[PDB]
């Protein structure tokens, strides 16, 4: 229907893309807590991003609020997210693998991500929701 | 034992500073025009306001009769009599410096467990203050 | 004026004052002759080399040149009598400690200073207009005829 | 290199390391299973004939126990399979290979082991669980954390090596490093933050808590100090209790900026006869700094006394912080409304300044700075304005922080963080730089496919106006990610290149030694220096001192 | 894989409320927040125990038994 | 939930990692360093699929 | 498993810096998912 | 580890009656140091805990997608509607004494992950064990009761410490140690020693009374033998020929 | 013996070094562990290293340190005459 | 630049002076130019210092270059550690590299 | 009788809310520690598996079975297996339960704790029966079975304390608070603008008068009048948790006195 | 695996005594009592009760290592007062106070209706 279009890296050199349709597309008090967003005051947009969060990969889509983190920390999580015990498959009882780890009681995160719906993380989670306290209790 | 220094001071000002329990008070003697006192007081246990008159006394020992880590401190017992009974605020500290301000003015620095006191006066009124431990007694 | 030197004289003086409870008001019993001769002969006991020939003796004298300058400046006649109020007993105590402390600071024969020096220079390197950091350190260690950014400073 | 210079060795153990604030500086916690595997051959003498016999009876499956018995003829008897004939009768000169016990000196190491303080000798302390345990204060010399790091342990097998290890490689002997003639071990993390909080003038401790804190110091003299406040309630100041851990006779004086005898900000330091007179205790005093408390103690009272100081301070400080508490949360990174308004205006002013210069360059009315191109001069001006904008914005946020703010508390004590961390978390991340320059035009005359060509505004070339609290916009997120990738690449490349440099340096100077004539010579006997260091002193005993004669005016010198 | 018997933090028994929780969501037309409170789970330590549980047992039960009697 | 995308070779699941290469049939001009008689070079890796 | 099925590899004489996160990578490969070791930057994730 | 680069090992485990508790009786399942937050600036970790706390109290699934309109202040307002401190701080009590902690503890749920690295898969020690066929040194690998590498860098540190005797013990007694017989004329390890008969002979030199025994690492013997097969003659001698 | 410097002109440091002390204690401790005659009164002690330390303190160790020079010459110093100042 | 020179009174005071910084090195020819102070000219490359002023001058220049790199990041290392490295680098009457073409080409035993 | 005072605000079969007045903080804290960690209880400790064709591991089911709360009203009449003169176990120190479930139906069949059958001689005691605390009458969902799957195992229950393992813990979260008005200054309230407006008032604030708003700090006051809310897991009545918590603490103190007396003789 | 058996927390081992009383040489009339298989539950309670006695000059306890279930109690009394007697009085006071609490709770509970 001509509503979406595949664009490669080479073709991006000759188009103008909008971050989101909420503000950049419409012709153009402010909350003090919201991040400072630049309108860019452009009236020649040719494409609009589906969602800026989609620039991330599979491993980086599990981090909650990755834009509130220092960039190197996100990289570490991506590598560590691949070493976390979980449920790799539902047929672990019929597969004879060299090594396999299964969590007793996997739980889905309390703070999730929209992209996390399409990774089946709510169906095959790797981790648990633990009550965490940040304190210097005993020096251990 | 015996009083080494006694006088009545009028609190010129009180400064809480960055602390919430300790205030540094500037006071001057009402009888001597060359005597001043800088003292840190725990206002949580002994509140002090401006224009207040304080009786300041310094003694080498608290026992009434003269007896000129010495001994292990023990909790006071019933029927114990000492100079502290006649005053409201009592502190114990050490003198760590004797500074000459002018020909006849001498300043003695006292530290009561981190609460510093500076006693400035003429040579003929602070001659009994030695570089040793002493008690500071304050009565409203 | 701030440079690394073996013996911390300031701490030794403070210890003598606090150990003997110097009066600071009563006049001292030290004599000008004792102080000048006490400091002078102390400099003779600061032995790093113990050869009994001219060449080694000259080397020994040169080795303690800077330390003696510090020693003389701190233990000056006016400073000792006026600033420190030292007593004869206190002065003798200070001299003995300085001799003992200096002899304890001498390098011990058999110490592998070469490995220690290399590790002391290499360990900081791991944590590292002109070239700086590892590329410059590599440029220095490897004697390269052509460096990245040669420069001249002209006064 | 693979079989002669370095080779695999027996009588060693490896496992994960953990932190134990209840262990002495030189003590190391050894898992029970490891202790049951490693053995030390002890010779049978009249002094231990009875003790060793019990170990043989205990067998190899009960710690403390024994695994082998070696006769004077060299024959080895395995304890297993030997009980059927009964316990063996020991004779003088035999060797009993018994499990490593408490206080046994062992060599504890962590690779890459780039310097001599990364390999030190500890005293064994057999413990439950499957992890090594070591004091926190000795983590900095090892450059080790407890995120999963492993360390190697070696057990000497002879009395000569046993004595050599404990008299040269002992942890207390390594407190004062010779690399920079300053201590390499100091109070860190919880104990550094707790000691700063404990020494504040507002910290008063009641009788019930004081008695517990006093008793926690092993070398306590059994005398309760007189409270700072006698009436109307007996209260002990935090400085008074901490002074108990400091050995008597230690004097230390330091003056910071604005510090006087009557310290108004309670800064500086003054200790007389082991009692803290005034001043807060922070990294400048109890840390691994030149002229600090550790340096003074280890040089005046010896290394063994200094080692006890580490435990005493940690034990008293950790106990107080356990019952006091210390945390940090999102509320510590939030600045009040007025500060945020000032921060937003400050960044806007910098942007307007950048706007003005970007307009003069477009008009060609800007003269290039000498020695630089017009474009290079313009970039330097833009970078300088933006860099100063972040610094000014961070200053406003830091000033607004209260004394109760936990992040501020950590920064002041020196335990963790710094000014930049506060600014980026609360005020502004700032300009992202790649290759020491702003974000380059990866595309044709633009950075991302969202700005028009020839856009030089801060938002276009990688200026993150938001903070981590507010969140990064997608453009800022990518530019920030680009900057971080530079750091990760450098870390990998730097590690490899620096490792080769260190090996080359060590091999070039490995044969240089100080001889009994005080000359520095190599294996050939060639003289490198006629006296070590040109003065003949040891770097571990050097201290920074002021020369009073060089400085000052002539009149001052005469006076 | 199956509902835990006890709350991890405080040890409250939560393994006998899984079916009730599902029934409330389906038949009672209640949001998850109201259903948790009606079951007596007040501390948020208990709420996350039932709220974030994933029932992987149902997926495993789809496979035919390895050994049938 | 299995998505395939791999091969089973000798009972082992093997995944073919995509390999990154430079595109062919494109003119690319590069600059050489001073120690070389050639200043600029235009190279095309002619490829027929 | 999902990440491993979407990985790409770059074989490293060349005159360039391929380990950097180029601008053209926006929206095509994850800007944060990369190995921390010798393969940093060379192994990318779609 | 968490989902924000924060990884760590369990320092110690405490029972419920020892852990700190809130006024509601909730004890943490985990305690992490505050010092990990500032230097790493993982602000998302703190926001997630605040969001997760609100989600559990409201029985909802938190929305933590990167680029949305969700702000920290908005989470705080909802948390305050539930009767909790807006910033997530709570008053806690020391488990040992029951007294209130002077400071308030950031307290809330967070999603943690268990990584593959378990200590029981890493702990291993070796007093003695199998040796390699070629070099006659401790084998490699935890699964094969192998030893630990005392590499050149480790040797360098020991040289700096001056522990010459300990260095020899590691390299000789704790590793390959071999005794070989050398000829006094030729420094080659070609002396046939019949120890049972107490007879020695060096064919090629025609001597039986000029034999010496030396202790060298088996790897060193292999090196010299490899050199000998390479036409190089590494000759070992017991007496000096030139003055220092 | 031209390589033995007479006692009258020894030019080495008269203070026992840390390395010399470490080997002397270790060497004497090893001998004690192998049933060597103890020349110091024992007030109760079983560790050979501790016994060696007691002997060194009282200067009852019958050993001499042969300090070598980079040319092959050496000086013999008795443990008793070496001052233990470190 | 700011340099501390003794004042006529006797104190040390900071006075400003004009210093020329150059890209490229020609020490021999520049040193003879009139108007400059030949007793203070310094060169980044210690190689040209050794060729013009000698090994001892190169020794001091080499140490200064090493010291600057160490002190660039604010880290402090004891003087003798750097001095020993510099002395070894200049002991053989010339600047010997720390590679296999330098110290490894000496005569210290094949096994080493 | 004129010692610690007790005032119950809300009493139920699962929660008891009371005010503990005229008591010391050390005693109040020790009481809750004993209530959580040192009250004996009955729980399954060993499980023998005869047949297991389920989709769960044998240890997985064993762990779940051990967390099932069992009646422990007459636990005091039972003996510790370590203190009993029996080979493995007997009726004097153990209770045996049997679980047998088969997938006779086509749909998924659930195995609850009500299916556990006691096969030991209770000897007139009141222990062993699994606690049922729901409307439907079922217990904890131990496992699920499909057609053709069978579970057969035998459970042995022994008495123990939570210090050995949390499964013998008879008490859930225990609320504990004192001085809701912070009149003792035991906490330094973190705040941004005003601590009073930012910190919600505890529900116990209505039982104590607010500060006089300007009066001097009372330095002679000691903490008292503790507000506690004890929850029970169902193994024993909530009131018995408090009553036996006091009894356990009293016995521990008495043991110290007894041990001290024994040393006196020698 | 090196996890100690959980019963070592409370069960007393063979050849081990509940109490180990040794005189303290650091101060006169001071003793140190080592409690085995005990934790803060008793140490805190006993120490708090001792501090209420006017004849006790010092009373503190510590747990040297959380791995092991044992704590030390140091008591110093005035001359003529035996520290062992001080412990006797403290324990008796705790027993009497606890007994009063138990009776008070039971009578109050019997007055409720819902349970
Ligand atoms: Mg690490
Ligand atoms: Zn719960
Ligand atoms: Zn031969
Ligand atoms: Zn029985």
């Amino acid at each position: 229907e001509g509503l979406v279009e595949y664009i490669d890296a080479e073709e991006e050199e000759s188009i103008l893309i909008a971050m989101q349709p909420e503000d950049l597309e419409p012709a153009e008090d402010v909350d003090p807590a919201k991040r400072i967003r630049v309108s860019h005051h452009a009236t020649t947009f040719t494409h609009c991003e589906i969602h800026p969060s989609m620039i991330l990969g599979v491993a980086a889509s599990i981090i909650p609020f990755p834009d509130h983190n220092q960039s190197p920390r996100n990289t570490y999580q991506s590598a560590m997210g691949k070493q976390a015990m979980g449920v790799f498959l539902t047929n672990y009882n019929v597969r004879m693998d060299t090594m396999a780890n299964i969590l007793y009681y996997p739980q889905k995160p309390l703070g999730t991500t929209r992209a996390m719906e399409y990774l089946k993380f709510r169906e095959l989670p790797a981790g648990q929701n633990a009550i965490v306290a940040i304190a210097c209790y005993s020096g251990y | 034992s015996n009083t080494l220094f006694d006088d009545i001071f009028q609190v010129s000002e009180v400064d809480p500073g960055r602390y919430n329990k300790v205030c540094r008070i500037e006071a001057a003697s009402t009888t001597q025009d060359q005597c001043k006192l800088t003292l840190d007081i725990n206002v949580e246990l002994f509140p002090v306001a401006a224009q207040d008159s304080l009786t300041v006394t310094i003694a080498s020992s608290l026992n009434l009769e003269d007896t000129p880590a010495t001994r292990s401190w023990r909790p006071p017992q019933a029927g114990d009599r000492s100079l502290a009974d006649d005053y409201d605020y009592v502190m114990y500290g050490t003198a760590y410096k004797f500074e000459e301000v002018s020909k006849d003015l001498i300043a003695v620095y006292y530290s009561f467990g981190g609460l510093l006191m500076r006693l400035e006066g003429n040579y003929r009124n602070l001659n009994n203050l030695k570089q040793e431990n002493a008690y500071l007694l304050i009565r409203r | 004026a701030n440079w690394p030197l073996p013996v911390n004289i300031r701490r030794i003086i403070q210890n003598a004052q606090q150990t003997f409870h110097i009066d600071h008001t009563k006049p001292s019993d030290l004599t000008i002759k004792d102080i000048v001769l006490g400091v002078k002969d102390l400099q003779e006991n600061l032995l790093v080399l113990r050869g009994k020939n001219e060449i080694i003796q000259n080397a020994q004298r040169d080795a303690v040149t800077l330390f003696c300058c510090l020693l003389r400046s701190r233990l000056a006649t006016r400073r000792v009598l006026q600033e420190y109020r030292l007593t004869k007993q206190a002065f003798d105590w200070v001299l003995s400690n300085i001799e003992a402390q200096f002899l304890r600071s001498v390098v011990h024969p058999g110490e592998m200073v070469g490995v220690l020096a290399a590790q002391s220079i290499g360990e900081p390197a791991t944590q590292m207009k002109v070239t700086s950091g590892v590329p410059r350190l590599k440029e220095i260690l490897n004697v390269a005829k052509n460096m990245k950014t040669p420069s001249l400073t002209v006064y | 290199r693979g079989n002669l210079m370095g080779k695999r060795v027996d009588f060693s153990a490896r496992t994960v390391i953990s932190g134990d604030p209840n262990l002495e500086l030189d003590q190391v916690g050894v898992p029970k299973s490891i202790a049951k595997t490693l053995t030390y051959p002890e010779v049978v003498t009249p002094y231990n004939i009875d003790r060793l016999t019990q170990l043989v009876r205990n067998g190899p499956n009960e710690h403390p126990g024994a695994k082998y018995v070696i006769r004077d003829s060299g024959d080895r008897i395995d304890l297993r399979y030997s009980k059927r004939a009964g316990d063996i009768q020991l004779q003088y000169g035999w060797k009993v290979e018994r499990h490593i016990m408490d206080n046994d000196p062992v060599l504890f190491n962590r690779q890459p082991s780039l310097h001599k303080m990364s390999m030190m000798a500890h005293r064994v302390k057999v413990i439950p669980y499957s992890t090594f345990r070591l004091n926190l204060s000795v983590t900095s010399p090892y450059n080790a954390d407890f995120d999963g790091d492993e360390m190697n342990l070696h057990v000497p097998q002879s009395e000569e090596t046993r004595a050599e290890l404990s008299q040269l490689c002992a942890v207390p002997l390594q407190i004062v490093s010779p690399q920079s003639n300053k201590p390499c071990m100091g109070i860190v993390q919880d104990t550094l933050c707790g000691i700063r909080k404990l020494t504040l003038r507002d910290t008063f401790i009641e009788l019930d808590q004081v008695l517990n804190m006093l008793y926690w110091v092993p070398d306590w003299d059994g005398v309760i100090p007189t409270p700072a406040i006698i009436k109307p309630k007996p209260l002990w100041s935090g400085k008074q209790i901490l002074s108990v851990a400091i050995p008597n006779g230690i004097h230390l004086q330091r003056f910071d900026e604005g510090t006087t005898l009557l310290s108004p900000k309670d800064n500086g330091m003054l200790i007389i006869d082991g009692q803290i007179i005034f001043g807060v205790v922070e990294k400048k005093t109890v840390g691994s700094s030149n002229g600090g408390l550790i340096h003074v103690v280890t040089r005046e009272k010896g290394p063994q006394v200094c080692a006890k100081l580490f435990g005493n301070i940690q034990k008293v400080v950790n106990f107080w912080l356990l019952h006091n508490g210390f945390s940090t949360g999102i509320g510590d990174t939030i600045a009040d409304g007025p500060t945020m308004r000032e921060i937003t205006e400050t960044i806007a002013e910098a942007k307007k300044k950048v706007l003005d210069v970007t307009k003069e360059a477009q008009a060609n009315l800007l003269t290039a700075k000498h020695g630089m191109t017009l474009r290079e001069s313009f970039e330097d001006n833009v970078v300088r304005f933006l860099n100063e904008a972040r610094d000014k914005a961070g200053r406003l946020a830091e000033v607004n922080l209260k004394d109760l703010n936990n992040v501020k508390q950590m920064v002041m004590a020196g335990s963790k963080g710094s000014f930049i961390n506060i600014a980026q978390m609360s005020a502004c991340v700032g300009q992202q730089s790649v290759e020491g320059k702003r974000i380059a035009f990866g595309f044709v005359d633009r950075t991302l496919p969202h700005f028009s060509k020839d856009d030089y505004s801060p938002e276009s070339k990688g200026f993150v106006e938001n903070s981590y609290l507010r969140g990064l916009t997608p453009q800022e997120f990518f530019f920030h990610a680009m900057g971080g990738r530079e750091g990760l690449i450098d870390t990998a490349v730097k590690t490899a290149e620096t490792g080769y440099i260190q090996r080359r340096l060590v091999k070039a100077l490995e044969d240089i030694m100080v001889h009994y004539d005080n000359t520095t010579r190599n294996s050939l006997g060639n003289v490198i220096q006629f006296i070590y260091g040109e003065d003949g002193m040891d770097a571990a005993h050097i201290e920074k001192q002021s020369l009073d004669t060089i400085g000052g005016s002539d009149a001052a010198f005469e006076k | 894989m199956i509902v835990p018997v006890r709350c991890f933090s405080c040890g409250k028994v939560v393994g006998d409320k899984w079916e009730s929780y599902l029934n409330l969501l389906q038949e009672d037309e209640l949001d998850e927040g109201t259903a948790l409170s009606r079951l007596g789970l007040k501390r948020y330590c208990c709420r996350r125990m039932i709220l974030t549980h994933v029932d992987l047992i149902e997926k495993f039960l789809r496979y035919n038994p390895l050994e049938k009697r | 939930f299995d998505m395939g995308g791999y091969f089973i070779i000798n009972g082992s699941e093997k995944v073919l990692i995509a390999q990154e290469r430079s595109a062919g049939n494109i003119v690319q001009v590069f600059k050489k360093a001073a120690p070389s008689p050639i200043s600029h070079v235009a190279e095309i890796r002619s490829a027929l699929e | 498993t999902l990440s491993h099925l979407r990985r790409t590899n770059t074989p490293i004489g060349k005159l360039a810096k391929p380990r950097q996160l180029h601008n053209t990578h926006w929206g095509l490969v994850c800007p944060a998912e990369t190995p921390e070791g010798q393969a940093c930057g060379l192994v990318k994730n779609l | 580890a968490s989902r924000h680069g924060q990884k760590g090992t369990i320092g110690i485990t405490y029972r419920r009656e020892d852990m700190p508790f809130t006024a509601e009786g909730i004890v943490p399942d985990l305690i992490i140091n505050p010092h990990a937050i500032p230097s790493r600036m993982t602000v998302a970790h703190l926001i997630e805990c605040l969001l997760s706390k609100v989600a559990a109290l409201s029985g909802n699934e938190g929305d933590a997608s990167p680029f949305t309109d969700i702000t920290v202040e908005g989470i705080s307002k909802l948390l305050r509607e539930h009767g909790y401190q807006s910033r997530g701080f709570e008053v806690m009590y020391n488990g040992h004494t029951g007294k209130k902690l002077m400071a308030q503890i950031f307290f809330g749920p967070t999603y943690y992950q268990r990584l593959r690295h378990m200590v029981d898969d890493k702990i291993h020690a070796r007093a003695r064990g199998p040796m390699q066929v070629l070099t006659r040194q401790p084998v490699e690998g935890r699964s094969r009761d192998g030893g630990l590498r005392f590499g050149e860098m480790e040797r360098d540190c020991m040289i700096a410490h001056g522990a010459a005797s300990f260095l020899k013990e590691r390299l000789m007694e704790a590793s390959d140690a071999f005794r070989v017989h050398i000829c006094g004329i030729c420094g080659l390890m070609t002396v046939i020693a019949k120890l049972n008969h107490n007879q020695f002979e060096c064919k090629g030199c025609d001597n039986k009374i000029d034999i010496y025994q030396i202790h060298i690492p088996y790897a060193a013997k292999l090196l010299f033998q490899e050199l000998m097969a390479m036409n190089i003659t590494p000759r070992l001698y017991t007496d000096r020929s030139r003055d220092f | 013996k031209e390589k033995a410097i007479p006692k009258d002109q020894r030019a080495t440091t008269p203070y026992m070094t840390k390395y010399e002390r470490a080997r002397i204690l270790g060497t004497r401790a090893l001998q004690i562990s192998m049933n060597a005659p103890v020349f110091v009164d024992l007030e109760g002690e079983t560790d050979p290293l501790r016994i060696a330390m007691k002997e060194l303190a009282e200067k009852k160790i019958p050993l001499v340190i042969r300090r070598y020079l980079p040319d092959g010459s050496f000086e013999d110093w008795s443990v008793e005459e070496l001052i233990v100042d470190l | 630049y700011d340099r501390k020179v003794p004042s006529p009174t006797g104190e040390y005071v900071k006075e400003p002076e004009w210093v020329l910084e150059t890209d490229g090195v020609n020490l021999s020819e520049v040193m003879t130019v009139p108007g400059i102070d030949p007793t203070r000219i310094y060169t980044n490359s210690f190689i040209d210092i050794m060729e013009v002023l000698g090994i001892e001058a190169g020794r001091a220049a080499l140490y200064k270059e090493v010291y600057n790199v160490i002190a660039s990041d604010g880290s402090y290392v004891n003087y003798r550690h750097m001095a020993l490295l510099v002395d070894v680098m200049t002991t053989q009457g010339g600047l010997t590299s720390v590679t296999r073409h330098g110290f490894n080409r000496s005569n210290t035993g094949a096994l080493m | 009788s004129e010692g610690p005072q007790v005032k119950i605000r809300e009493a139920s079969k699962d929660n008891v809310d009371f005010i503990l007045s005229n008591v010391d903080l050390a005693m109040a804290n020790s009481l809750r520690r004993v209530m959580i960690a040192e009250i004996p209880t009955l729980a399954i400790d060993s499980v023998e598996v005869e047949t297991n064709t389920t989709v769960l591991a044998d240890e997985f089911i064993a762990h779940r079975l051990g967390l099932i709360p069992l009646q422990s009203m007459d636990i005091e009449q039972l003996e510790y297996s370590r203190d009993c003169f029996c080979e493995d176990h007997c009726d004097k120190c153990s209770v045996v339960l049997t679980l047998q479930a088969f997938g006779e139906s086509e749909s998924t069949t659930n195995v609850y704790s009500k299916d556990l059958v006691i096969v030991s001689n209770l000897m007139g005691r009141n222990i062993g029966h699994p606690i049922i605390q729901d409307k439907e009458g079922n217990g904890v969902l131990i496992c699920k079975l499909r057609k053709g799957q069978e579970l057969k195992l035998t459970c042995v229950a022994k008495k123990g304390i939570a210090k050995e393992h949390a499964k013998w813990g008879p008490a859930a979260a225990i609320e504990f608070e004192y001085d809701p008005w912070n009149k003792l200054k035991h906490t330094d309230y973190w705040y941004e603008q005003d601590s009073a407006k930012e910190w919600p008032q505890s529900k116990n604030c209505e039982y104590e008068d607010p500060p006089n708003e300007g009066d001097p700090f009372d330095y002679k006051a000691q903490a008292d009048t503790f507000y506690m809310n004890v929850e029970s897991v169902g193994s024993i009545p909530v009131d018995q948790v408090v009553v036996r918590g006091i009894d356990t603490l009293q016995k521990k103190v008495a043991s110290i006195l007894l041990a001290l007396t024994q040393m006196d003789q020698d | 695996m090196n996890a100690p058996d959980r019963f070592e927390l409370f069960l007393l081992g063979e050849g081990e005594s509940k109490l180990k009383i040794d005189p303290d040489t650091k101060a006169p009339n001071a003793v140190v009592i080592t409690f085995e298989k005990e934790d803060h539950t008793l140490g805190n309670l006993i120490r708090a009760e001792l501090l209420n006695d006017r004849k006790v000059l010092f009373a503190a306890y510590k747990v040297e290592h959380p791995f092991f279930a044992r704590f030390k109690l140091r008591i110093q009394t005035t001359e003529g007062y035996d520290p062992k007697d001080a412990l006797k009085n403290a324990c008796n006071s705790i027993i009497n106070k606890l007994g009063a609490l138990k009776t008070n709770f039971e009578t109050e509970w019997n007055l409720q209706t819902l349970a």
